[PDB]
């Protein structure tokens, strides 16, 4: 009740205002859905808590480890070793190091179909793609042979770091992105 | 007709709630149009506010019972149930149990097609601190205004009865709130559109300085209510009614405040650029109308809001479109 | 014990305060500085807690379409269109369907898949995450993003997940792989 009516406080003074909210129960959104002026696809959002912790233990009973897969894409973090650790606790910590990125897919990238962008990626660019923004537009996960890669795309990226994802950004196939050690992508196809 | 035991209202022999009660598809299956909507919040031990108050002047007998407005309340049962006794002597009511924030109890009550929806609490004056206190009063507010009744919406007419005064600011968008102003001069109190029990401070100064001028307020907005039908309500018995001699229907010719439209009739010679000492003189004396003010478009080219103007000067120029309060018989 | 066993039957539990997820699991070496990212009972995917959903904030703030992409995978396709319908207040409307609304039913899932047997399990015989990564990719459309494997390389079931191994990552026959599919 007090978030809602600070949102509602917010869009009293200007309706137009990006208001993202943290709400506790599922319930309460269909309060501010109802408010004149909230707007989603304008940016206006509300993480609600309740929903998405139900959500990834759903997903869970599905697939017997999603929460913490998916859990740990959400939170920005850096893989650091301490050498105490055992064999699986640097397998897992490795793995916590990933985030998800969105990303411009280079112009290399055109007239591929997802799937050859998908291992054009993970084979030489080391980034794990795994969606694309197709143009008013709409997200596609993991879309299949039908669906090729249109000029400025934007694709979804698991990766260690937003440096990483660049890459596929500066990928400039035969034109200058020739070379076999990922660190070396980082200039255009002049 | 039947009639309350003074003849100056419309009155039913009593009922059980449950003759009242409708679900939502008794509701929509009913032709509600021109009513009110009550949109009650209530929890079902929160105090008795009285909706008698409401309901009585909405069926004073200077009325006839086929344009007496259709009455439907939408709130808590076990509340309506506590106050249904003050209630259960009253023609055309009716109940939907359930939240009013529901948008479906609402296109149940035909909300688009209501004469007024009031947005009324009887919630604790601080279940928490001055922000939250009218929070569902400004989400009803917000809900009603957001709706689509695609065969609209922020043009349902509405009156919300604020707890806490500076919450008025929120109840209304395209607004330029400011805090330091008081209630009084706020958009929403100047369309009517908002009321809060803080602008009946200075009615007890007036009781002091001249009884008879709050007497004269008390006849207008209850529609009638005189000392003796409050001694009646004061022997405990409920309000007692039935067929009515001649003698005390007499007063079914009560001077009531009716509002006139200048855009069609008789006086729509004055809205093409008329003046309202023009018009004043004209309907006192072809009508007996005596016109008290008027009810205008803040936005003169867009928004259906209106402001009222109270006793203009004799060389206020009219508009085609104006809408004048008036004291009248008939 | 359900002799017709016991610590086997699959588990997971939604905690109200991080610090008990030391309770929640014995063979452990619990340690209160720790946060609870890093404890084993989360990394094999048995505890959960609202505290690692905070930075979903910030992710609303600098990408709002990844937002979108895990509630659509998270609820299973509720969409903004099924969020209005509920907010009408009349609960969840439904019927037959039509098939221009039926094609909706090709939704991309989140799958687990093991090694162990069927077309795949040649790469669970020492092959490498990359090989089987490219294979079911163009074999299937299976795009893989991570594996779920025994901790105890010999003892108990616990598993835990690995997201997205590099390509040189040796299998295991007994891994379980988490997959991208269609169907
Ligand atoms: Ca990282
Ligand atoms: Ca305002
Ligand atoms: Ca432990």
């Amino acid at each position: 009740a007090a978030n809602i009516m600070r949102v509602i406080s917010i869009k009293n003074y200007h309706s137009d205002i990006k208001v993202i909210v943290q709400l506790l129960q599922y319930h309460n959104k269909a309060y501010l859905l109802n408010i004149p002026s909230w707007d989603w696809k304008r940016g206006d959002d509300a993480v609600c808590v309740a929903e998405l912790k139900l959500g990834f233990i759903a997903q869970s009973c599905l697939a017997p480890g999603f929460s913490t897969l998916m859990a740990n894409l959400f939170t920005m973090r850096s893989y650091k070793p301490t050498p105490e650790m055992s064999q699986w606790q640097t397998d897992y910590m490795r793995g916590t190091g990933m985030e998800m990125y969105t990303e411009y897919l280079s112009s290399a990238f055109n007239a591929l179909t997802f799937p050859e962008a998908a291992e054009l990626c993970f084979s030489k660019l080391k980034l794990l793609l795994l969606a694309i923004e197709v143009r008013e537009s709409t997200l596609a996960i993991n879309p299949g042979p039908k669906v090729k890669i249109e000029n400025a795309t934007q694709g979804f990226f698991i990766a260690e770091s937003a440096e990483e994802v660049k890459r596929a950004f500066y990928y400039c196939k035969n034109c200058h992105a020739n070379v076999s050690d990922v660190r070396q992508i980082k200039k255009c196809k002049c | 007709r039947k009639f309350d035991s003074t003849g100056m209202f419309h009155w039913c022999p009593d009922r059980p709630l449950n003759d009242c009660l409708q679900d939502r598809s008794q509701a929509s299956a009913s032709g509600l149009r021109n009513h009110v909507v009550v949109c009650l919040f209530a929890d079902a031990a929160s105090p008795l506010i009285g909706l008698r108050n409401l309901v009585m002047p909405l069926r004073a007998s200077n009325f006839h019972y086929h344009e007496l407005k259709p009455t439907i309340i939408v709130g808590n049962l076990d509340y309506l149930h506590r106050e249904w006794k003050t209630l259960q002597n009253f023609p055309k009511l009716s109940i939907l149990p359930g939240s009013p924030l529901n948008r479906a109890n609402l296109r149940a009550v035909n909300i688009n097609l209501c004469d007024m929806c009031v947005i009324v609490s009887a919630k604790d004056r601080n279940m928490e601190d001055p922000n939250l206190v009218d929070k569902e009063a400004i989400l009803c507010s917000l809900n009603i205004k957001a709706m689509t009744f695609d065969d609209a919406g922020a043009n349902v007419p509405l009156i919300t009865e604020l707890a806490n005064d500076s919450n008025v600011q929120f109840l209304d968008q395209d607004d330029d709130d400011d805090p330091d102003t008081e209630l009084y001069m706020t958009q929403p109190f100047a369309c009517g559109t908002a009321f809060a029990v803080s602008v009946l401070d200075s009615l007890m100064s007036t009781s002091y300085f001249n009884d008879n001028a709050l007497t004269l307020i008390r006849t207008l907005i209850t529609g009638g209510a005189t000392p003796e039908l409050e001694q009646i309500l004061a022997e405990g018995a409920g309000m007692r009614g039935g067929y009515c001699s001649p003698a005390v229907l007499a007063n079914r010719d009560r001077c009531r405040v009716a509002q006139i439209s200048l855009f069609d009739g008789p006086l729509a010679q004055f809205g093409q650029g008329g003046h309202y000492g023009e018009l004043f003189v004209y309907a006192l004396r072809h009508f007996g109308i005596l016109c008290i003010g008027l009810y205008r478009f803040r936005d003169t080219n867009p928004s259906s809001k209106r402001y009222v103007i109270t006793n203009p000067p004799e060389d206020f120029p009219l508009l085609p479109t104006d809408q004048v309060y008036v004291l009248t018989y008939k």
